[PDB]
RNA sequence: UGGAGGUGAUUUAAAUGC
RNA sequence: GGGGGACCGCCAGUGGCGAAGGCGCCCGGCUGGAACGGGUCCGACGGUGAGCGCGGAAGGCCAGGGGAGCGAACCGGAUUAGAUACCCGGGUAGUCCUGGCUGUAAAGGAUGCGGGCUAGGUGUCGGGCGAGCUUCGAGCUCGCCCGGUGCCGUAGGGAAGCCGUUAAG
């Protein structure tokens, strides 16, 4: 350790938000070092509970003990999701993660709309009558 | 307008008296083009939409 | 992997060439010299008015690392989806205004400006507000130093100067610098 | 008070009868 | 960090342009049409139009080049009583470019074109005009007028729905 002047570390937390799964992933402010990666289908046994909020608090609590272990006390949250493939809108882990950070005791800085949104068109699947129900 | 009760254009005549040479010119209230003074080479009016916008102060008698 | 943690080095961000050594930014990493080009996002707490308020998210890049100390330049700016959606309105316009810059220092700089129009009458004066940006900007880059010229643009100074001229032509509202990207570094002589 | 778009869409309700 | 091909959300409008199919990043060159003010010039030169000629989405076809995503056919899974499916994972032709062919549609406004005549109202786009405002730019508004683009509705028409100065009078 080369002398630290601030005595506070910051770890930006990418939050990747699917209706099939939730992924929480906090790194250092650069992004060049991965402390910890924890999703919503190690917590559980089944596919239905893979997303939900309750996996998306517990996943975001196991990680939160290892960031406390480094010195990272402040966190910026970068909420995002698959935009080009699917719909951009975040799933059930977005209201969930921020609740999972206020209980873990990690401070909450910036909360951010950085989700992939094309400036353009690309043809997804589903046509004639779009995707059919 | 008045296409079936006799259409008359909007027009009129006005005597313009040049400020650079005192030259008296007859001018259609709607200049379509640049009217040039015949003893200055100046521009009295410039053609824009509707009535030709008169460039700066030039004297006017309205007929 | 299996760091004690003791294969974890720590560096510290000192980011000048827009301000002095902004101490903000602390770097953990594993091994020595895997960050030498890695990019850090900051709000900037140098000016706590505008640079914290409406200028959320700038990218800075550690060009070098010395004795375990990161030296960081301006690499870029980008605004959040927050900004761009909020401002725009209907029955009016949103405009976007590029210019590929050359300053006298030998840096090239790609800007995109974004102004929002005053309501009705969309016309050729729109692109002429476009034209009056690329004209004024070229001339400020040629005159001003580059380090200065990246302080001004990021500050509202540019958005302000643009507006005075462009409100004569066809009055605007909500003009900004949407994004900036460092076109070419090297120098005037490589 | 009555009209036009843009997209979520809902599978937990089963074939036929002179 | 690099490479590739497609495309240009918001903007974007009850908006504009186009004969029609149709058309949407920004900048410049070339170019078609269109509006308006002034009819300044020609002096009936007009209308329509069988035959005839020309333009015409997507798909298909031909030859060459290209190929990310997507995806008929096709290969698996599920579903299901069975599934040649809806749902999911791969996938070729094609989708892109260039030259050519082909010529079809609920190619709709299911409404051929041109002229004249026949209450109105309102919103909107562009052009003109008289004002007030002004950041001194038609930028923000009021009204008359001209051209277009919607909605509502008198007389009339209609079988009725509806149409009704953008007619289906």
């Amino acid at each position: 350790q080369v002398n630290i002047k601030k005595k506070e570390k910051w770890g930006i937390a990418h939050i990747y938000s699917s209706f099939n799964n939730t992924i929480i992933h906090i790194t250092d402010i650069t992004g060049a070092e991965t402390i910890s990666r924890w999703s919503g289908g190690m917590v559980v046994k089944a596919d239905r509970d893979e997303p939900s909020p309750y996996a998306a608090m517990l996943a975001a609590r196991r990680a939160a003990e290892e960031a406390l272990e480094k010195g990272i006390v402040g966190v910026h949250i970068r909420v995002r999701a698959p935009g080009g493939s699917k719909s951009k809108t975040p799933g059930p882990g977005a209201q969930a993660a921020i609740r999972a950070l206020a209980r873990a005791g990690l401070k909450i800085g910036r909360v951010e709309d950085v989700t992939p949104i094309p400036h353009d068109g690309t043809r997804p699947k589903g046509g004639r009558r779009g995707r059919r129900v | 307008m008045a296409k079936p009760i006799i259409p008359m254009p909007r027009s009129r005549f006005l005597r313009v008296k040049c400020i650079d040479c005192g030259n008296e010119q007859i001018v259609f209230s709607h200049p379509a083009t640049k009217v040039r003074c015949l003893i200055c080479g100046a521009t009295l009016v410039e053609p824009t939409g509707g009535k030709g916008i008169v460039k700066a102060k030039i004297l006017e008698v309205l007929e | 992997t299996r760091d004690k943690w003791k294969l974890k080095q720590w560096y510290i961000i000192y980011a000048p060439d827009f301000f002095g050594g902004v101490e903000v930014g602390l770097t953990p990493a594993d091994d020595p010299e895997k960050v030498l080009n890695r990019v850090v996002e900051v709000t900037l707490k140098d000016v706590t008015g505008d640079f914290t308020k409406s200028h959320v998210k700038l990218y800075f890049q550690v060009y070098d690392v010395k004795g375990q100390n990161a030296y960081t330049k301006f690499k870029g700016m980008k605004l959040a989806r927050s900004y761009i959606r909020s401002l725009v309105r209907r029955k009016t316009t949103r405009i976007d205004g590029i210019f590929n810059i050359t300053t006298k220092d030998g840096y090239k700089l790609r800007v995109m400006a974004m102004a929002i129009a005053m309501r009705r009458i969309q016309t050729s004066q729109e692109r002429a507000i476009r034209k009056i940006m690329q004209e004024i900007i070229y001339k400020k880059a040629e005159e001003l130093n580059f380090k200065d010229f990246v302080l001004e643009s990021v500050n509202g100074k540019i958005a302000a100067e643009i507006a005075k001229e462009a409100k004569k032509i066809y009055p605007l509202r909500k003009a900004e610098i949407r994004k900036i990207k460092v076109l070419e570094e090297p120098q005037v002589i490589a």
